[PDB]
């Protein structure tokens, strides 16, 4: 019958991996880096767009940055179609606890129930897992600013500052070096602009080639305000830190 | 749950000394509306089971379906389908009271009274009855609708139980039944003059006669009957 | 019997290649080349009628298909998978949106519902990816004229203009000299026919080229008046003579 | 629905993904459990590898399952998060119709009967998860520990440790741990399982976990300062 | 009508033995106790064939819960299986008055009112059935906490045929049991026949009556 | 890879066969049937000293009249009890009486084969239900993951079987009193066992018609391990 | 509206003696104020030394034995041939009639035989299968007729000793099966003259340790 | 039917 | 080789494997052997034992009053088609008041054991069935093999070393099949049959298993110191 064409997504190897889950991770490891950092003030997004063209529409695109609700927001590593299929499940799912409760969803509670799906692809279905990381950067009332990671094995951690897709070694002792816990949201821009200038296989990292978002208090008195930046806006933030 | 449209009445039957004589008339009666006046509703099968059915004569149909298609599957991978392994009558009637029960509880019955009328291989005559709520019975004489009221006491005149069965001959049983169908026919408003009589006798077999006619009938002394009461004119 | 495929047939090599995406990529390789270009007042997309016989009726053939109204979509790759891919299209533009909204869906909504169906075809159990890349031209009041382009993969970009297929690395180098941000329909046009001559080697004319566009609201092709708010499709498909006339100033 | 044996036998007679989710809990961090005289201590491991962590929003390695018993487990996290919310789920489903907190025998027989499903079940994989549960039954101060493992056998030990290394502290432990006269106190409990940790951790910073369960739903988790002192006790007796 | 209550010395239950079918009198020999294990008891009100049925259904799953959890179920766990049960046939027109009686080591002495509305109560004093506001009148007029297991036992009896008599459809005899730490105790069939005559001599009540 | 249900060239389904070696690697189970009753012992093996042995619970009660010792796979005989227990309960709500040992053996033997491509694979544990009926009288049972179920007068179950087997077949005669078959089923145990036998690392259980089924206590079965080696010392 | 219910007339009768049962049922089938048959047997052997009759509507009672003569079989394929005990039968019963509880079998059910000590044994079920064993019991249309002289004559029932001053009972004692059928045969006289719906003939199974026999007696036709 | 203290 | 890994797998001489494996399962099974006259039919089973210590595997199942088969092979398949056999003359009972033929009892086993070899995830039947019966058409003998051939014979054996029984039948034809109204001498043919097939061993009074059915004779089986009769 059709056991003949089979792979068996969802086995351990000898060794007590998830094959397709390595390989997966092994997949988003050449995927565009994408690095978050938490400041005391607010949370900055950064990401790499993958080998723009010149004729790319770039001030009406998304690749990386994508809003999951007024509080909270994710930067994408690997697979898009992967990620957007996550991304409109998450979203509703943000809707179904405001609806229920009245009150805007808690982000560690959206970001295990996002790795509880990823999860159930590596047990059960026999189907391949989602060959998607994300960077979820979010506030709420209880914890403040927050930063989580979530990758094809449905695990999620907590972080400070991290990195996730293409050149995550390098990327990731960059931030442990310079990164420190009083830091500044304007700070933290600087810091994550540096890193990936530096991490790049570009030449040189120009407006065009990046994806920029923050999660301030920057609003008027005791509310967030989500800034997913424009091309212009990244240009001006690239000169004022003397990249270019 | 149905309410029956095109009915057929009375199915009258009786056993005597060697098998079973069954009758039931030509009528399909649409209401007060005497509508169809060719329906057959004794329906053989075989040569040894006569099934005679009143009431719903759509249900009926599909009752005749059922018993053409049960021959059929008897026959198949059968080589003794003539002989040994042929349809008995107590065969046919388990068959319909297994299906007239199994409508009536889930509430969709097939609005009939069903007379299956037979000889068995052993030569033992086979009468019984089942009705839309699944509700069997046998007796020397059976009779459907207004047959039960008035062609039952005539019948039980002749056979009043088992013993006067072997001392009941064919051409009195026959006798008997003929004459319960002319009283039918002046007494019951959905009743027809014509009408089919079917007997399956254990050494002649079944002989099916068509186009009877109630005859012999006492009107003369209607002209006598003048007015309710007072009136001399 | 019943379908016992209920599991994934891509799935991830030790490299961490999607294998059936990369040879769903390849086919569109192979595939004739079709291009779109976006201009101020307008969208462009065009490609060549390879005939396989030329007793076949090219007319009856349409590579370039109405979505809606206002989106139109031409392909490079496997035809019949681009035929019920626009099946689906038009039938997601409905249920999914006007059938909730009273109003045709928005380019890149319409481009994200396509979008959804190839990932599904790449995932799901027992299907292999759609065999096509989708060039998916359009207009919407709140976003203006757009361009995008659809991969197996179910991932999506918008382009100022692009090429697919057979000879794409050539038409994308072509079409950066010439493409500027103050290009007019009818010039978005002229380097469409002049790009596409390129990578087309027999025959160069209105009937072995197909070309649409998406351009100003066309009250003459909507087949009703009395509302004034309803002002035609945008979407137009250009003759076999209105390309012919192009080709003389060319 | 997809229907694939997963979990067979071998010709040997062995089921190898009941055996490779054992390899799984062995390259998870190490985590121990020991119960003391009136308390049940589960220290957890956690690998020094990754710097720049959150620890206020990182999910705890021990799990409250019900306010009288706790979840601790070595092997895939994202599997663990399965069990634990299933056996959360059975714990307010046994006070609704019992109108009685489990028993940590039950809590533990219910976790090892899904891992035991899922090890013949078409289509599933076995959980990459042995557990440590530990607690007090309601209304009794007899402590409780139990271990499952992804097979779905379980059992009551006086002190065990499951995940890396888990041989070396569970070496440390079978000589330490005396049946006769347990850890008398939550301090001396502690102590002995800290002990246990630094045979296999490597330092005593942040990377040790300290979760103490009481009896009456009486459960604490030690900070980084608490469990720091334990660590600078024991090396200055070491020193000898 | 059946009653229970709870008093010093235990849990007294007392029954009657009639079984009615509109005015027809079925029978006057029917067991109205369920015998459910050596520590728990449950008594039967309205549909005979529901009460019947789902108790002997809930000695089954009281069982499997001792054979499962190696302890004998509690009286609350016990009560609320068969009012959980009907809760889920609520509205499909089940009969049933229960209360279920027992001694468990952790609860002490205690009694469960559960009717096929899905009401569930524990309480120290309960009578069900057509019959019980005459069982109550006895009852709660003579009812202290400081009773003698002699006098529990007498009054619970005295309860049933003061509803045995006024009630139409009470009636037949009186079965009493006296639940202790130590399991349930049967103290006997009373048929209201001979023991109707013996308490108005001995009593000199039910002076309604022509002695 | 192939079948789950499918047949070798000699005529053996390959996951029943490759089930019955997971039992072979099972510790030690024995049954020994009486006139006077009949008992069940296991080899508890605890794969540490810090687990506590009396929570390794390998003789199980199903009804007051059957018992049921198991070796291989435990895990796998959780969900053969429950439904064991259920149809020993279930026949007593349906007939008002004890379910026969053998009708309650067939079954748990009616899930055996319920396996392929329903669970995913057979059974990896064997079975020895032992009881009383007034029918058959006393019964010990052996029922495989190959849905057969032999009766048996006496019948040793996992790793040491065939050198207990080959024990139980001198040993064994009609005429055994319970205690004679108490101590025969604790002598061939202590042979068998690779550590040596003990109240904790081994357990005693019986059923006979007057009291039911009985798991004895550590402090009883200590007394018949004393009382076993005195005898053998005795000549 | 269809009426899925009828009613088929007819009684029956249960006694139990010492070491033998007897469960009688008239003959007569009716619907409304017509005979259907005269003799029409309501009262079956389904083995095991078991007798039952399902009196009510006939298609369900008809329905009902089925099932349980289905079941016997069954008991013996699925346990080893083992002889059904009456008190096992009457619980399976209870489980047949109570599975329709939401459509029920309009049905009273007698079944009658010996129980495992050897003694005569009557049980009798409600339609939805609350059932009770009784040395005595009435079934049908004429149970109300029967069951009051059943009271009087076998239980001695408001019967006492004479010149004892209503104080010292008639002592309780088991019939021969002689004077049961005679209770039996004035039973079903006494209910054919004051029920239209009995009469034609009576059928008596007499169950004793050697099987089923049967008695046929005459009754009134009017 | 069916009976009903 | 290639084609053996599933029932729905043709070899390219165009044989099915997995039902020639399940044939196989028969083969190692004990001896049993089939008989009729006109008047009775016999079922003689040789029962097998783990050991000593162990009981007889039974080897017939009565199906109804008038029907039953004896097995080799697998039991818990025998047990499968028993049942469904019990069921399907049982509805035959119910529905038509009516005894099933034996001969549909063979075309209704054939039917379901092909069902089996025909789709993908199932597996063939791992066992043989000898079914006797008395009906409207007097006494029967069948022969089932799980590949779904049913046949109806005067005498038959099936299991191992079953070509002994077979051959001794083949000669005995002639005077078996005429012992009418004789049970006892209708057995002893049988015994006598089964005793072609015996290697070291002989039969015993717990390993002997014997039924039969006839004209006025129920499917009655007879083990223990029932058959010691007839050794
Ligand atoms: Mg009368």
């Amino acid at each position: 019958g059709s056991r003949r064409y089979d792979s068996r997504t969802t086995i351990f190897s000898p060794e007590g991996r998830l094959y397709q889950v390595e390989y997966a991770l092994e997949s988003i490891s050449h995927a565009g880096t994408a690095i978050g950092i938490m400041a005391s003030d607010g949370i900055v997004l950064a990401a790499e767009r993958k080998v723009t063209s010149t004729l790319l529409e770039q001030d009406t695109s998304t690749e990386k940055l994508y809003k999951l609700n007024d509080k909270i927001a994710v930067a994408v590593a690997g697979l898009t179609a992967d990620a957007e299929i996550l991304i409109n499940t998450a979203r509703i799912h943000a809707q179904n606890y405001l609806k229920t409760y009245n009150e805007d969803i808690p982000v560690e509670i959206l970001v295990r129930r996002l790795s509880d799906i990823k999860q159930g692809y590596t047990q059960h279905g026999g189907l391949r897992p989602f060959g998607v990381s994300f960077i979820y950067a979010g506030y709420d009332d209880r914890y403040g600013y927050q930063l989580y990671t979530s990758n094809p094995s449905g695990n999620y951690t907590g972080w400070k500052a991290i990195s996730v897709g293409a050149n995550t070694s390098a990327a990731q002792t960059l931030l442990q070096m310079d990164y420190k816990d009083d830091m500044k949201v304007d700070d933290a821009i600087e810091l994550a602009l540096k890193t990936l200038s530096k991490t790049t296989d570009s030449s040189a990292l120009t407006y065009d080639r990046l994806e920029f978002a923050t999660i301030r208090k920057g609003a008027n008195d005791g509310e967030v305000y989500q800034k997913i930046f424009k091309p212009q806006e990244i240009k001006d933030i690239l000169v004022k830190t003397g990249i270019t | 749950t149905q309410q029956p449209i095109v009915t057929g009445t009375s199915v009258i039957s009786m056993k005597y000394d060697n098998g079973v004589i069954i009758a039931a008339d030509n009528l399909g009666s649409y209401g007060s509306l005497l509508r169809f006046n060719g329906v057959e509703r004794l329906i053989p099968v075989g040569d040894n089971t006569v099934v005679g059915i009143s009431g719903d004569i759509s249900d009926m149909q599909h009752i005749e379906r059922l018993l053409k298609d049960l021959v059929t599957e008897n026959a198949y991978d059968n080589p003794l389908a003539d002989a040994e392994e042929a349809l008995e009558p107590s065969y046919i009637f388990e068959y319909l009271a297994t299906v007239m029960y199994q409508r009536r509880s889930k509430m969709n019955p097939l609005w009939n009274a069903i007379i299956v009328a037979g000889v068995q291989s052993n030569g033992d005559q086979f009468l019984r009855y089942v009705n839309l709520l699944g509700v069997t019975y046998s007796s020397p004489t059976l009779a459907t609708g207004f047959g039960a009221h008035m062609a039952n006491p005539l019948l039980r005149k002749v056979v009043d139980r088992e013993s006067d069965i072997p001392k009941t001959t064919v051409q009195v049983a026959e006798e008997a039944i003929v004459n319960a169908m002319r009283v039918l026919y002046y007494r019951d408003a959905r009743s027809s003059r014509n009408f089919s009589l079917a007997i399956i006798d254990k050494n002649t077999g079944l002989t099916f006669k068509k186009n009877l006619q109630v005859e012999n009938m006492k009107w003369d002394f209607a002209k006598d009957i003048k007015g309710y009461g007072t009136q001399k004119i | 019997m019943t379908d016992r495929y209920s599991f994934s047939l891509t799935t991830f090599s030790p490299s961490g290649k999607l294998g059936q995406i990369d040879y769903a990529l390849t086919a569109v390789k192979q595939g004739v080349t079709s291009l779109g270009i976006k201009a101020t007042n307008g969208v462009v997309i065009a490609t060549e009628k390879k005939s396989s016989s030329p007793l076949a009726m090219s007319e009856t053939l349409s590579k370039v298909s109405l979505l809606t109204p206002d989106i139109g979509a031409v392909y490079s790759g496997m035809g019949p998978d681009y035929r019920v891919l626009v099946d689906k299209s038009r039938k997601v533009a409905h249920t999914s949106y006007k059938r909730i909204y009273g109003e045709y869906p928005p380019t890149k909504l319409l481009v994200s519902e396509v979008a959804k169906i190839m990932q599904e075809a790449t995932q799901s159990g027992g299907v292999r990816p759609f065999g096509v890349s989708l060039l998916i031209a359009g207009h919407d009041e709140f976003n203006g004229f757009s361009l995008y382009q659809v991969d197996p993969s179910g991932s999506y970009f918008p382009w100022k203009a692009t090429a697919i297929g057979k000879g794409s690395v050539a038409a994308k180098t072509f079409l950066e000299k010439r493409w500027n941000d103050e290009l007019e329909l009818e010039d978005a046009i002229h380097i469409a026919l002049l790009t596409l001559k390129e990578s087309v080697e027999g025959e160069f004319n209105g009937d072995t080229i197909e070309l649409a566009i998406i351009g100003d609201e066309n009250p003459d092709l909507l087949g009703y008046t009395g509302i004034p708010t309803d002002k035609g499709p945008r979407f137009r498909k250009l003759t076999s003579q209105e390309i012919n006339d192009r080709l003389e100033a060319l | 629905g997809y229907d694939r044996a997963l979990s067979i036998f071998s010709p040997d007679g062995h089921i190898f993904q009941v055996e490779y989710a054992l390899e799984a809990v062995k390259r998870g961090t190490c985590a121990v459990g020991v119960k003391g005289k009136n308390c049940v201590v589960l220290g957890c491991e956690r690998r020094s590898t990754l710097k720049l962590q959150d620890t206020r929003i990182t999910p705890s390695k021990v799990s409250k399952i019900d306010s009288h018993v706790v979840l601790s487990f070595s092997g895939l996290n994202a599997d663990s998060r399965i069990l634990i919310e299933k056996a959360r789920v059975e714990a307010q489903s046994h006070r609704l119709t019992l109108e009685d907190p489990v028993t940590v025998e039950y809590l533990t027989r219910y976790v090892a009967g899904v891992q035991q499903r899922y090890t013949q079940s078409g289509g599933v994989r076995p959980f990459g998860v042995s557990t440590l549960i530990a607690g007090f039954d309601p209304r009794d101060d007899e402590p409780k520990l139990y271990q499952t493992e992804p097979s779905g056998i379980y059992s009551s030990w006086s002190a065990q440790t499951i995940g890396r290394n888990s041989k070396t502290v569970r070496e440390f432990l079978e000589k330490n741990y005396d049946r006769k006269e347990p850890p008398a106190t939550v301090e001396e409990c502690v102590k002995l399982t800290v002990r246990s940790l630094l045979e296999v951790v490597q330092t005593g910073a942040k990377n040790i976990e300290i979760t103490v369960v009481k009896p009456d739903s009486d459960i604490v988790a030690l900070s980084s300062e608490e469990i720091n002192q334990y660590v600078t006790q024991i090396e200055q007796e070491k020193q000898e | 009508t059946m009653l229970a209550f709870r008093f010093q010395g235990g849990i007294i239950v007392a029954v009657d033995s009639r079984a009615t079918a509109g005015n027809w009198v079925a029978s006057q020999t029917v067991k109205k106790v369920i015998e459910i294990n050596p520590f728990l008891l449950g008594t039967m009100a309205g549909g005979a064939a529901d009460c019947q049925f789902w108790e002997t259904w809930l000695g089954s799953q009281c069982r499997l819960h001792e054979l499962r959890e190696k302890e004998r179920i509690s009286v609350a766990a016990a009560s609320k299986i068969l009012s959980n049960l009907v809760y889920q046939y609520k509205g499909a027109g089940l009969s049933m008055g229960t209360m279920i009686c027992g001694y468990t080591r952790k609860e002490g002495p205690t009694i469960y009112y559960v009717d096929s509305d899905g009401t569930r109560l524990k309480g120290d004093i309960f009578c069900v059935g057509s019959g019980q506001t005459f069982a109550y009148g006895v009852l709660d007029s003579n009812y202290k906490w400081d009773l003698s297991v002699e006098d529990a036992l007498y009054l619970g009896k005295r309860s049933i045929l003061a509803a045995a008599h006024r009630d139409a459809y009470s009636g037949g005899s009186v079965n009493l049991y006296h639940v202790t730490e130590d399991g349930w105790i049967y103290h006997g069939n009373h048929d209201v026949g001979e023991l109707f005559w013996k308490v108005k001599e001995e009593e000199g009540s039910f002076n309604n009556v022509i002695g | 890879d192939r079948g789950v249900s499918t047949f070798s060239p000699e005529g053996r389904l390959f996951q029943v066969e490759y089930s019955l070696e997971a039992i072979k690697l099972g510790s030690t189970a024995i049954g020994i049937a009486t006139k006077e009753g009949v008992v069940l012992g296991v080899e508890k093996r605890a794969t540490s000293p810090l687990l506590e042995s009396d929570s390794i619970e390998k003789i199980v009660e199903i009804d007051r009249h059957i018992g049921c010792a198991m070796s291989g796979l435990t895990a796998d005989a959780r969900s053969m009890i429950e439904h064991a227990r259920t149809a020993a309960v279930t026949h007593n709500l349906y007939y008002d009486e004890d379910i026969n040992v053998e009708s309650l053996t067939q079954s748990v033997c009616d899930l055996a084969l319920r396996f392929g491509e329903l669970m995913s694979r057979p059974f990896g544990v064997a079975l020895l239900i032992a009881g009383h009926d007034a029918d058959d009288g006393y019964q010990l049972f052996h029922a495989e993951p190959s849905g057969t179920f032999y009766r048996y007068n006496a019948k040793a179950i996992g790793s040491g079987s065939e050198g207990a087997q080959a024990e139980l077949l001198n040993e064994w005669h009609s005429s055994l009193t319970l205690k004679e078959a108490e101590l025969l089923v604790l002598k061939i145990l202590k042979q068998v066992m690779e550590e040596k036998l003990d109240e904790n690392n081994a357990q005693l259980s019986c059923i006979t018609k007057q009291d039911g089924f009985k798991i004895y206590d550590n402090e009883k079965t200590a007394e018949l391990i004393k009382e076993l080696k005195e005898k053998e010392a005795a000549e | 509206q269809f009426n899925p219910y009828g009613d088929n007339g007819g009684t029956i009768l249960g006694i139990a003696g010492e070491d033998f049962a007897v469960l009688a049922g008239d003959t007569r089938n009716i619907t409304d104020y017509s005979i259907n048959s005269r003799y029409e047997p309501k009262v079956f052997d389904c083995g095991d030394n078991i007798v039952m009759s399902a009196n009510g509507f006939a298609a369900d009672g008809d329905a009902l034995v089925k099932r349980f003569k289905n079941s016997v079989k069954w008991y013996h394929f699925d346990h080893n041939d083992k002889k059904l005990s009456i008190n096992s039968a009457a619980r399976n019963i209870q489980h047949l009639l109570y599975g329709k509880r939401f459509f029920p079998y309009y049905v009273h059910t007698i079944i009658a035989g010996l129980d495992e000590d050897g003694k005569g044994a009557v049980y009798s079920f409600d339609p939805v299968g609350s059932y009770e064993r009784e040395q005595c019991r009435a079934g049908g249309a004429a149970a109300s007729l029967i069951m009051p002289f059943l009271d009087n004559q076998v239980n001695f029932k408001n019967q006492y000793e004479p010149g004892t001053n209503g104080k010292v009972k008639k002592p309780l004692k088991y019939l021969s099966v002689e004077e049961v059928i005679k209770l039996v045969r004035d039973s079903f006289t006494s209910a054919t003259e004051r029920h239209i719906q009995v009469g034609d003939g009576l059928e008596i199974l007499i169950v004793t340790k050697d099987g089923v026999r049967k008695e046929f007696y005459e009754l009134k036709r009017d | 039917x069916f009976l009903f203290x | 080789n290639n084609y053996d890994g599933d029932t729905v797998t043709f070899s390219p001489t165009g044989r099915l494997f997995q039902v020639e494996y399940a044939l196989e399962a028969i083969k190692q099974g004990s001896v049993t052997v089939g008989l009729r006259s006109n008047t009775h039919a016999v079922l003689v089973a040789l029962k097998r034992n783990a050991d000593e210590l162990s009981s007889y595997q039974k080897k017939i199942i009565k199906c109804d009053e008038h029907m039953g088969l004896s097995l080799a092979g697998l039991a818990p398949d025998a047990r499968v088609l028993s049942n469904y056999l019990r069921q399907q003359c049982n509805y035959s009972s119910l529905v038509f008041n009516r005894k099933l033929a034996v001969e549909r009892a063979g075309h209704l086993l054939c039917d379901k054991a092909q069902k089996n070899t025909q789709s993908y995830g199932g597996r063939p039947y791992g066992v043989g069935l000898l079914i006797i019966g008395y009906d409207k058409s007097g006494a029967h003998l069948l022969e089932f093999q799980p590949s779904g051939n049913v046949t109806e014979l005067y005498g038959t054996a099936i299991g191992a070393r079953s070509q002994g029984a077979k051959t001794y039948l083949e000669r005995t034809l002639d005077t078996f099949i005429k012992i009418d109204g004789n049970p006892d001498e209708l057995i002893k043919a049988g015994v006598e049959a089964i005793s072609q097939s015996l290697r070291d061993e002989s039969l015993t009074v717990d390993n002997l298993s014997i039924a039969i059915v006839g004209k006025d004779t129920p499917f009655t089986i007879y083990d223990g110191e029932a058959v010691a009769k007839y050794i």
